[PDB]
């Protein structure tokens, strides 16, 4: 559950005996998302990989490059 | 932080089985370690798996195996893998050092932070006795002063010799010891274990139901012993609970707390070096308490250097106990201990100077020699920390006169 | 989608007679019951028929490496090419 | 004028809250003002008042749940239980006594 500040609201104090548009219509146990709420997902989900701390571009020197230097030595 | 409760003897074994009910109970945990439909916190005293049991962290050891079968039988629950099976019970215990040790060191690696050790062990047990005297030797060597550890032990109703014993190393390796006699147990009940279970399940009430104030071991032992010499401590327990005719207000549990004849130890005048009440209810009014505070601290005598001081925890009733009545506990530090103590060291001169039974222990000339430094350690260890409960209630006791 | 428009254009212009002649509350009603209707559909087809979830699975079990097996056995058989 | 702001206040805040767009689903009959020189004035805008304070009432404590969130201040201020910050002082002593 993307547990939200509007989800926490529990409607359910108002009578609101009547359900819409039908019983017809499934719960599907998974979060219905907008296309852009899709494409943000992915995106942020391989942002976070790619600019992890590790693997920043941020001795005035980055990690990577230290890295890199380490594998020239085992080339080598 | 968490606690290991280490049971040494048939009689420790026995006390350990009805505190570990009784505690089992308060958290509603089934026999199989099944939970019952959290803002309680038996995780100090039980170890959670992923499949949701509780086991206890005890740790038996017993020199037959009747007692811990039938133990392990009343509680399934129980993992055997912690189960292990005078002097000659103290020179076996260093034969099996190292296993006791590892063991010990299992339970310690288990948890993720020791706060102390338990340990529920009789003092007249006999060669139970002598393991639990050299358990307490291991686990102080390997582990330093940063744990403290908390020793139920209970005293006496060839005794006198093994009394000594162990009082010698009861002294020189507890942090805080508590005194119970079978005398007072039974003299309340006019079985008595039920007693010792509930005495040792509320003193801890503070940890596993959590309220404002008392959260940790540290702050309900530092109250009761302002120097590590005088380490014994007195427990008293109000009976009058459950019928119709209880404590009308906690006020009145106060008050009557400290009638000299519900102490769990046999008690004349007697002056006290520190307090600490507990009060166990649903609700709790405080303007009660607080009058009772006021005349609790006028009515009691402390020793002069003593700031005297009375604190009254105020602990929550188990939402698995349906809405019993009050019920207190009261844990003080009396100079009564120079009573008992004296009468253990009578004992021990009487039947020291007549050579009644030394000849189960001593074997030759070199045993001979031994057991005479040895003892001769045990009674000036005894007769020191008299000295000093005796020093104490003077009024010169800061000064350097 | 024909189905779809077959349905709700029976609600704007048979039980109704357009958007214009339609009260606010029922009007916000009506994009609400078609908002869940569009997103519950999008999710059936997206996440079922497609396997949204088992595609990023793929994707990150051959990009990040993790059956290395398959990996090894490309640089063994092309250590010459 | 105070009764008449806040009544005007708590009803926008129920509408923004709960996302109704008038109170057609509660069907409740209401009577209008129909004058400035009516004698009732005082006793319509307290009956819409307390209307008012009702709705917003009854949203507060069952819907949003506000006895709990007194609680859950109580615990996480006021140290109600005491477990959690022990530990946390427990886990960071040699830390928050530095300078």
């Amino acid at each position: 559950n993307k547990n939200d500040q509007d989800l926490l609201l529990n409607k359910s104090f108002m009578n609101l005996s009547e359900i819409d548009p039908n019983n017809d219509l499934p719960k599907f146990n998974v979060n219905l998302l907008t296309i852009d709420e899709l494409v943000e997902l992915h995106g942020t989900y391989i942002d976070s990989i790619i600019n992890s701390s590790l693997l920043n571009e941020k001795t005035n020197i980055s990690y990577i490059d230290q890295i890199f230097n380490i594998l020239q030595t085992i080339f080598n | 932080g968490e606690t290991i409760t280490l049971q040494v003897g048939q009689c420790g074994n026995q006390v350990g089985l009805q505190y570990w009910q009784q505690l089992a109970t308060e958290h509603g945990i089934q026999s199989d370690g099944s939970s019952t439909p959290r803002n309680d916190h038996p995780e100090l005293f039980f170890t959670l798996s992923d499949s949701n049991t509780y086991t206890p962290r005890s740790i038996l050891i017993d020199m037959e195996p009747s007692v811990i079968a039938k133990s392990t039988s009343a509680l399934p629950m129980f993992n055997p893998r912690n189960v292990h099976l005078w002097i000659n019970g103290y020179k076996y215990g260093t034969e099996e050092e190292e296993t006791l040790l590892n063991l010990i060191d299992r339970e310690v690696d288990k948890c993720d932070n020791l706060s102390n050790f338990q340990l529920f062990h009789s003092v007249a047990g006999g060669t139970g006795s002598g393991v639990g005297s050299k358990m307490l030797e291991v686990i102080s060597d390997r582990y330093g002063h940063k744990k403290l550890l908390n020793t139920f032990s209970i005293f006496p109703s060839v005794q006198p010799y093994n009394t000594i014993l162990t009082l010698k190393r009861l002294i020189d390796y507890s942090d805080a010891t508590f005194v119970f006699h079978n005398d007072s147990l039974n003299r309340i009940e006019n079985g008595a274990n039920k007693l010792i279970a509930l005495v040792s399940a509320s003193v801890s009430n503070p940890l596993r139901f959590p309220g404002y104030m008392y959260s940790s071991m540290e702050s309900i032992v530092s109250n009761l012993i302002p120097t590590p010499d005088l380490k014994f401590l007195t427990s008293s327990i109000a009976p009058f609970s459950t019928q119709k005719h209880n404590y009308l207000n906690e006020y009145d549990m106060l008050l009557e707390l400290s009638n000299d004849r519900y102490k769990t130890n046999r008690v004349g005048d007697t002056s006290y070096i520190s307090m600490l009440n507990y009060l166990i209810g649903d609700n709790l009014d405080q303007r009660e308490i607080r009058k009772g505070i006021l005349k609790s601290q006028q009515r009691i005598s402390f020793v002069p250097w003593v700031a005297r001081s009375v604190l009254v925890v105020h602990g929550k009733k188990s939402p698995y106990l349906k809405n019993t009545n009050l019920e207190g506990i009261q844990v003080t530090n009396n100079t009564s201990m120079i009573d008992v103590f004296t009468k253990i060291l009578k004992q021990f001169d009487l039947l020291i100077k007549r050579k009644a039974y030394l000849n189960r222990y001593y074997s030759s000339v070199e045993e001979e020699n031994e057991v005479m430094e040895m003892f001769n350690e045990s009674r000036e260890s005894v007769k020191s920390i008299i000295d000093e409960y005796k020093a104490c209630k003077e009024i010169t006791y800061l000064d350097d006169d | 989608v024909n189905q779809y428009n077959v349905k709700y254009s029976a609600i704007l212009f048979n039980n109704h007679q357009g958007l214009a002649s339609m009260t606010t509350n029922e009007m916000i009603k009506l994009i609400d019951s078609q908002y869940n209707e569009i997103l519950t559909f999008l999710t059936q087809i997206i996440q079922g028929n497609n396997k949204l979830f088992t595609h990023v699975y793929n994707f990150k079990r051959f990009y990040f490496m993790e059956t290395n097996d398959f990996i090894d056995a490309i640089m063994v058989k092309g250590k010459d090419v | 004028q105070s009764k008449i702001l806040n009544t005007g206040k708590y009803l926008n805040i129920f509408k923004r809250c709960t996302g109704l767009h008038n109170f057609e689903s509660l069907k409740e009959k209401l009577t209008t003002i129909t004058s400035l020189a009516a004698p009732d004035l005082e006793l319509k805008i307290d009956e819409f008042y307390h209307r008012a304070n009702k709705m917003l009432m009854k949203l507060l404590f069952d819907g949003y749940n506000f006895p709990s969130v007194v609680n859950i201040f109580q615990r996480l201020f006021l140290f109600a239980d005491s477990f959690q910050i022990d530990n946390f002082i427990d886990s960071t002593f040699s830390e928050l006594k530095r300078g």
